[PDB]
DNA sequence: AAGGTAGGGGAGGAT
DNA sequence: ATCCTCCCCTAC
């Protein structure tokens, strides 16, 4: 758990260890754009822009990656919500509740569970608005997005277009899944059963699989 | 949703079991592996298209040594001489060891079926194949016991072995003795080859033989008659003793020629052939012993006769005659007798009536031009005479004006049956 | 009140509607909305049973349900085919239903929708004004399409508008990335509907020192720091970046009717797109004509897949989810489904489509002067390049020398332009526009003021390449045509293949007949045997060869057997001889020729003998039906081919007869494809078996045949083969020629549906004057009904190489002995995209001078094989140490894609690598470049033992390193098979692989 | 949403 | 050797 200084708001940056071969380019990359980024209002404040940095990476096996860590009612990393109130994260619990057999729970978020490692590829957007800064993060989110994907086994990635030429991005080959954001139109995304089909695909290959169910807060 | 999840879970299940599946869940696997794999990228399992029916996981080598049986409750059921055939539920019955297709008959299949249908626990039916009879000899299965299931049988036109139950209560040392006297209990006029036991617990089959290897001088062979045309070999040596011999093959691969040496085990009750160890020498050399007028059909021979209007009455189950409009009068009459000749085509039903092998007779009628007016055969002859160089060729045409006059009878009693 | 259709569209939201687009005589835009319904077809019994009352029902008549599944029969007690007859009715209905026992259930809704109202996608039509309500300005709704459209006017003619666009992008290095790299130029022609055309170009000004902008105002430019001040009359403007990206915005979202871009799918308006979000808050805003809907600009992409055991994934496109009725046309994608390239860039599309054949009217020190009209090449393609140079900076010279233009004068037929070059000796050459000599990254490097107005030059005529192709291609005109033949809407006409586009006609003809085909059991694919090929007889004729050819010769077999699903009496088969006589002599007398049609077809199933597929020809099945509508359209745009004068209009017409003779063809395919509706099994392997005999027919009666004084003699009797006639067959025919005329025929070869006869003579006059009376005869006596032939062409020393591969020179049956051939090659690899240009120049010259020298003929020894052997090695061994060729001529281009079994496939891994180490993203329906490189310090080898580990994927960027050389050793070893293939020697040609190759050849 | 066979040449492999 | 399989593209 070691630390950086950049020229710019946070003016530090802290992380785990397993983050050390991108954190020399990540100060370089950020410090030549922040001047344009942090003149107004963030969704999330760019206090927390790095806080994903903090998850250690060697003992993960799956990564599940969306698009931005959710701006509104945001909390800085993505797929949680302090309430239990967002539509991706209820719809998550209810797709996992129904399979599992799981009736009382007060809430759900997917930083619980062992053995995962939450993402998104962009590291920020505009309040209300998705791939907002795509053209801003790219180059950064195509350094991290590589580096995650080399400490796990399966990469689930949400989003049918938004990740179709993922394959090409990374670097080394990764079970990748793409499958459909938990909010999306048309109900597309209830008929998504990608989580299972993880696990089952880890213990084809003799990988411990994740425990899904542990996201539930009771 | 419930319809995803479905595809999945019916995947799972026949993938953990695909050595009971049939060509239907075979598809049904295959077709939701292709679903799986164009839906999500990549698939856990791939298609199968292998995997075929066996029982060997239920069997053992054979002990011909003496050894100790220390556990006391055993099942004892015989071994017949004769070809082993499985049975599936609801399917047709196989002859073990080589995928083929035998004839069976429908009262067989439907006995199967009856017994098959007390419970699901059982994975196949053993049958033995004696002169044309059929006795049942295994039913192994998870939830019943060898003993009802036979009782069943013999209610349904089965037969049975006789059921024996014994009970060890001591140290016993397994000799030919004992074999002898468990073998003889058993109070059965087959001849038998090996006895099968059974422990009560255990799915798997265990077997004894007892046996001493010997050289035979064969002084001649010969056909008996089992049935209408039909005969089985045999091999007589020079003191007189009858050699059993399960069907034409069984000489043809192991190569037995007349007054020579053979290899043979001997049992205290019979003497055994077995396959262990060309083919137009051998076959011919028995068919010249036994008779020029006998040929090979399928695993028996049979005779080159002038059958006509008295056989044709047999075969189709009716008032024996040699009346031609007879046999379309009677027909109209019986119903059961009717739906044969209509169903049918002359070609078969002619082809029977002679016991002409299908494969062999095709081949002759292919390599043979027709003159036919209306319909009815008036004169043949061969183009291509290459086809008579195997023996059963020349002589299915050698009586082929037999085939003739049959074939034209019964295409006159179509035109008037109807 | 009189409107001429432009496009349909639909709306995406809650209630779906569909839009028609129509401009009035007067130029006026209007908008009609319709109603979208799910139409559902039932029987009388089912539809007064439908618990669920429907929002609407019409009955549609009495029709005939035919089940159309094939069985085989043993014998001839075959029963009539399972037929009912009903009243039923259509139904539509708002939102989906689920009915038990819906049919027709395999057609578009937008199908019913203009087949039940009588409306065609283009029609021009005279509304009734009672039926319209006014819902917006310029916008109507149509609760009565049925009565409003019944009118239908004569067409006449509408002002369109269009956008063309292209931008160029500011990169270092390597291909650019929209997260660093800042726009250069936007260059627009912007047409409005009075035919005003204005061409401009914005500058980035943001990359320039003040100085450098002042500058440029000071020369004639503008600068501009708002939109509210943009004018577009001005050739220049100078702008920031946020003036540029607002200009782009307002542009988009007007209403043109066409908006047209080369790759702009992918690249262009993503580019644009993307960088104006995050920039300011603006973005691109599409509305529905009545403001009921409002999308944003997203660029989707469609997967195709293939049809294959393992299908994966064959191409990709990219699409606008506009929704206000413009057209957003990529002519990337248009053109690579239509034409065939080394590639699809758009300065290789260009180097072919924009050519024409000049003189050299002047020489100088560095200029030479090239003038062009009519009088020194076809027609039209002088004013065709003299449109071009109008915007044109380089013209490639022979297609190798880059040449910068320095004068241009457009003259009223043709032009004079003065390119700066070498002085090259000779009066006559190849002039097109192709690629361009410059450095952009370079360029960039240096990036000042004269940089950036050339810049804007070669932008703007970037461009002005989308119209010239545009027109070119006759897009316009192919999209109409499209549109009313396959009842599709003008937006969807070049996304469908065969198994879509013909269920318009098809479902008119059912519904005109009053016909249903339905099936209840479970289809299953067996093999058949195709079309008869010959072996050829000498490979080498030195002879004319008449070449005689079936004119689409699948539609009438079909006709002639009327093979449908719905008109098959039966198959029946047989496992013996004696069966096989006893169902022939009763089939004679239950089904007599003159009604009906035998065909003895190959085994189905390995047990059987004999099949015998038996057709009733007494009344016209549906199939039938549909191909005459195929062959009617195909005769009207070949008659006016015959009548097309310019270069221009003889392409666009010949490109779409062209298209009709495919779909014609492809509805056997669909009857051959076993996910088709028309799936026959029977019908397809009868239909090739039929033509199998019609080719023996007419080949047998040539070959053999003699031209006495006044008579020909047919080698056989000209006995139709498939039934009896009155036809007279006796062989003997009267011609026409002259008594000094005396000639014997024989067949040498013949492929699919043509049979090459040659004639004992070396003169052409005489060749075709024969030819043409030949055919005459044939068609008159020889064939029956409606198979007829045409003479095609004299082949003129025609060498053949295999059952696909031959070479010569055309004389066109048009053209007499002082005309000037065509050199045509087939399968030949001069012809192949996957070889190289360092093969096909060599076998060019060593191919020509083999025919020279062995067709005069000396033999003295072994002359013909050493003279080419000894030449050939000397080259090979020159080139592989001098390594002077440009890497140009030993590239090879492959397709990428996915359909493949294992996944270890080298070509896969060898893409999938490269677009993980490159911003360049190969996708899976493109085509790439290819070389085999091996390290420089490899010498000379003769064992060759991994040859796909030297592919490497080239850009245009790729430059040779100093550490590398070309993979000589497998480029040599395929040219030389290729020679020794044509020579007859054995003992030298085995020597020559021995020493250059270490290997022995196979000699076929 | 998806047309059909015949055929040649080349690269790698399992003998 | 020595044939077999797979693929790519072309002619119909
Ligand atoms: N794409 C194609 C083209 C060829 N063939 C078949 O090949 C036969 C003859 O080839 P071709 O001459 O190219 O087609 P035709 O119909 O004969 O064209 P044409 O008008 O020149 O006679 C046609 O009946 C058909 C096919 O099935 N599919
Ligand atoms: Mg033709
Ligand atoms: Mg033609
Ligand atoms: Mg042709």
């Amino acid at each position: 758990m070691n630390s950086v200084t950049i020229s710019h708001a946070p003016y530090t940056i802290t992380y785990h260890d397993d983050w050390e071969p991108v954190m020399s380019q990540l100060v370089e990359f950020y410090n030549e754009v922040a001047s344009w980024l942090l003149r107004d209002e963030t969704s999330p404040i760019p206090d927390k822009f790095f806080i994903q940095l903090k998850q250690p990476l060697r003992n993960k096996r799956v990564c599940v990656c969306g698009i931005d860590p959710y701006p509104k009612d945001g909390t800085g990393v993505p797929f949680e919500s302090p309430n239990f109130t967002k539509k991706s994260i209820k719809e998550i619990a209810s797709s996992i509740s129904r399979l599992t057999g799981v009736i009382d729970y007060k809430g759900y978020n997917l930083n619980i569970i062992d053995g995962v490692i939450p993402w998104n590829y962009y590291l920020s957007c505009k309040l209300g608005e998705t791939k907002s800064h795509a053209i801003y993060w790219d180059k950064i989110s195509k350094l991290l997005l590589q580096h995650i994907t080399k400490h796990v086994s399966v990469l689930y990635c949400l989003g049918k277009t938004d990740f179709s030429n993922i394959r090409a991005k990374l670097e080394s080959p990764v079970t990748t899944i793409v499958g459909y954001h938990p909010a999306a139109r048309d109900h597309q995304f209830e008929k998504d059963r990608s989580f299972e089909i993880i696990n089952v695909l880890l213990e084809l290959d003799n990988k411990t699989p994740i425990n899904w169910a542990q996201g539930f807060i009771y | 949703s419930s319809a995803d999840l479905t595809n999945l879970k019916e995947l799972l299940s026949l993938y953990k079991s695909l050595r009971f599946s049939d060509s239907v869940a075979i598809e049904k696997y295959n077709s939701l592996v292709e679903w799986g794999t164009s839906t999500y990228w990549k698939i856990g399992v791939q298609k199968v298209t292998n995997v075929e029916t066996s029982i060997s996981d239920y069997y053992d080598e054979v002990k011909n040594k003496p050894f100790n049986i220390d556990p006391g409750y055993y099942i004892f059921l015989p071994v017949y001489f004769g070809s082993v055939f499985i049975y599936s539920k609801g399917k047709n019955m196989v002859e073990l060891g080589s995928g083929n297709s035998f004839q069976i008959p429908d009262e067989i299949r439907s006995a199967c079926n009856k017994v098959l249908d007390s419970d699901n626990g059982i994975d196949f039916l053993r049958f033995v194949l004696l002169n044309n009879r059929w006795i049942m000899e295994d039913a192994i299965s998870k939830y019943q016991s060898p003993v009802n299931i036979f009782k069943l049988a013999s209610e349904y036109g089965l037969n049975i072995p006789n059921y024996l139950e014994i009970e060890i209560e001591e140290d016993t040392l397994f000799d030919d003795e004992l074999y002898s006297i468990m073998e003889r209990s058993f109070d059965d006029t087959f001849p038998k080859i090996s006895i099968s036991y059974i422990k009560l617990g255990e799915l798997k089959r265990q077997v004894v033989d007892f046996f001493k290897f010997s050289f035979m001088y064969i002084e001649s062979i010969k056909v008996d008659r089992i049935g209408d045309n039909i005969f089985i070999p045999s091999v007589i040596t020079k003191s007189g003793k009858k050699i059993l011999v399960k069907d034409v093959d069984h000489l043809i691969r192991s190569k037995v020629r007349e007054h020579t040496f053979v290899k043979v085990k001997k049992k205290n009750t019979f003497s055994i052939l077995y396959d262990y160890d060309t083919r137009g020498e051998v076959i011919k050399r028995i068919i010249d012993t036994i008779g020029r007028d006998y040929y090979v059909n399928g695993k028996y021979f049979s005779k080159v006769g002038i059958a006509g209007l008295k056989q044709l009455t047999n075969k189709l189950d009716i008032n024996e005659c040699a009346t031609v409009d007879e046999l379309v009068d009677e027909i109209n009459k019986s119903g059961t007798v009717k739906r044969k000749i209509k169903n049918q085509s002359v070609f078969d039903l002619s082809r029977e009536c002679l016991g002409y092998p299908e494969a062999d007779f095709i081949t002759l009628v292919n390599n043979m031009r027709f003159k036919i007016e209306n319909c009815k055969v008036v004169n043949f002859n061969i183009e291509n005479t290459n086809c008579l160089n195997n023996p059963s060729i020349e002589t299915i045409y050698g009586n082929f004006n037999q085939f003739v006059s049959i074939f034209n009878t019964v295409t006159d009693v179509k035109k008037r049956l109807f | 009140m009189d409107v001429r259709c432009i496009n349909w569209f639909e709306s995406h939201g809650e209630n779906r509607f569909l839009y028609l687009k129509s401009r009035c005589r007067n130029g006026e835009t209007v908008f009609i909305r319709f109603p979208h319904y799910f139409y559902y077809v039932v029987t009388d019994e089912i539809y007064q049973s439908l618990s669920p009352p429907p929002f609407n029902a019409r009955p549609m008549g009495k029709m005939r349900t035919i089940d159309i599944d094939e069985t085989i029969s043993y014998n001839l007690d075959i029963k009539d085919r399972k037929c009912s007859v009903a009243d039923m009715w259509l139904i539509e209905e708002p939102k989906k239903r689920s009915i038990q026992n819906a049919t027709m259930d395999e057609f578009f809704n937008i199908s019913w929708f203009y087949i039940s109202n009588g409306i065609s996608p283009d029609g021009c039509y005279s509304l009734d004004e009672q039926y319209l309500t006014k819902i917006n300005n310029g916008c109507y709704h149509c609760d009565d399409p049925r009565n409003c459209f019944a009118k239908e006017i004569p067409r006449f003619d509408i002002p369109r508008s269009y956008l063309f666009l292209a931008i160029a992008c500011h990169f270092d290095k390597k291909f650019p990335s929209v997260f660093i790299n800042p726009i250069s130029h936007t260059s627009y022609c912007y047409i409005d509907l009075s035919g005003k055309r204005l061409l401009f170009t914005l500058i980035n000004e943001e990359m320039l020192t003040e100085q450098e902008i002042q500058e440029a105002v000071d020369r004639g430019c503008l600068r501009i720091q708002s939109l509210m001040e943009m004018d577009y009359e001005r050739e220049l403007v100078l702008c920031s970046e946020i003036v540029l990206l607002r200009i782009a915005k307002q542009l988009l979202e007007l209403t043109f009717d066409y908006v047209v871009t080369f790759n702009g799918h992918n690249f262009d308006l993503r580019y644009i797109t993307n960088r104006l979000e995050l920039l300011t808050g603006e973005k691109i805003i599409f509305r529905s004509p009545d403001k009921k809907e409002a999308v944003h600009l997203c660029i989707y992409e469609r997967n195709q897949s293939s049809h294959k055991g393992v299908c994966g994934m064959a191409n990709t496109t990219f699409h606008v989810n506009n929704n206000n009725g413009t057209i957003f046309f990529d002519l990337y994608s248009f053109i690579q489904k239509s034409e065939k390239l080394d590639s699809y860039k758009l300065d290789s599309i260009s180097k072919n489509a924009f050519s024409c054949m000049g003189k050299v009217l002047n020489r100088g020190v560095r200029e030479m002067t090239f003038i062009g009209d009519d009088t020194t090449d076809a027609k039209g393609k002088a004013d065709t390049f003299a449109k071009v140079l109008t915007t044109g900076n380089y013209v490639t010279v022979d297609e190798d020398i880059i040449c910068k233009v320095i004068r241009k004068d457009i003259l009223e037929n043709g032009f004079k332009v003065v390119l700066s070059c070498p002085t090259l000796p000779n009066d006559i050459y190849k002039l097109s526009f192709g690629k361009d000599d410059i450095d952009l990254a370079q360029m960039y490097k240096d990036y000042n003021l004269n940089i950036a107005l050339d810049m804007a030059r070669y932008c703007i005529h970037d461009a002005c390449l989308c119209q010239y192709l545009w027109e070119y291609y006759g897009v316009e005109t192919k999209t109409d045509a499209g549109a009313a033949t396959y009842v599709l809407p003008q937006s969807m006409v070049f996304e469908y293949r065969a198994s879509t586009i013909i269920k318009g006609p098809l479902l008119k003809l059912l519904l005109e007949t009053k016909t249903i085909l339905v099936r209840s059991e479970t289809k299953q694919k067996f093999p058949y045997e195709g079309g008869k090929v010959f072996a050829p007889k000498q490979k080498m004729f030195s002879n004319n060869v008449l070449i005689f050819d079936y004119n689409s010769l699948y539609p009438n077999v079909c006709i002639f057997g009327n093979l449908s699903p719905e008109t098959l009496v039966g198959v029946v088969v047989s496992t013996n001889r004696l069966e096989e006589e006893i169902n022939n002599q009763l089939l004679l007398q239950k089904y007599p020729p003159p009604r009906y049609i035998t065909v003895h077809c190959e085994p189905r199933l390995p047990n059987l003998i004999s099949e015998i597929a038996i057709f009733d020809r007494s009344i016209e099945g549906t199939i039938p039906r549909l191909l005459r509508t195929f062959l009617a359209e195909r005769a009207r745009y070949k008659k006016m081919l015959k009548q097309a004068t310019s270069s221009t209009e003889k392409a666009i017409y010949d490109s779409m007869q062209y298209t009709y003779k495919i779909v014609a063809n492809s509805v056997y395919g669909l009857m051959g494809f076993r996910n088709s509706a028309l799936y026959s099994y029977a019908s397809a392997k009868s239909c090739t078996s039929i033509g199998r005999r019609m080719i023996l027919y007419l080949e047998s009666v040539l070959n053999g045949a003699e031209l006495s004084n006044g008579m020909l003699r047919f080698a056989n009797t000209l006995s139709n083969p498939f039934y009896m006639d009155d036809r007279d067959i006796n062989p003997i025919v009267k011609t026409s020629l002259p008594i000094d005329y005396r000639f014997r025929f024989r067949s040498v070869y013949g492929d699919t549906d043509s049979v090459f006869t040659e004639i004992d003579s070396q003169d052409v006059d005489k060749s075709i004057e024969i030819a043409k009376e030949l055919e005459r005869l044939i068609n008159s006596r020889v064939l029956f009904n409606n198979f007829k032939i045409e003479f095609e062409a004299v082949y003129k020393n025609l060498i053949m190489q295999s059952k696909k591969k031959y070479t010569t020179m055309k004389y066109s049956a048009s053209s007499n002995s002082k005309s000037v051939p065509e050199r045509i090659n087939k399968g030949t690899s001069e012809t192949r995209r996957d070889v190289s240009k360092f093969h096909k120049n060599m076998i060019k010259t060593y191919k020509t001078r083999l025919s020279e020298m062995l067709s005069e003929g000396r033999m003295n020894s072994n002359q013909v094989c050493i003279d080419i052997l000894r030449s050939l090695e000397t080259d090979l061994r020159s080139e592989f140490d001098s390594r002077s060729s440009p890497l140009e001529l030993f590239m090879l281009s492959r397709m990428h894609h996915s359909n493949y079994k294992s996944a270890d496939n080298p070509n896969m891994y060898l893409v999938t690598e490269y677009n993980k180490n490159n911003p360049e993203t190969i996708e899976l329906g493109e085509r790439y470049y290819f070389a085999y490189i091996c390290p420089a310090n490899v010498p000379w080898t003769k064992k060759l033992v991994n040859i796909k580990t030297y592919e490497t994927i080239i850009d245009r960027s790729f430059k040779l390193g100093s550490n590398q050389r070309i993979f000589y050793e497998v480029y040599f070893k395929r040219l030389t098979s290729e020679i020794v293939n044509l020579l007859d020697n054995k003992v030298l040609c085995i020597s020559f692989f021995q020493r250059m190759f270490g290997s022995r050849p196979t000699f076929y």
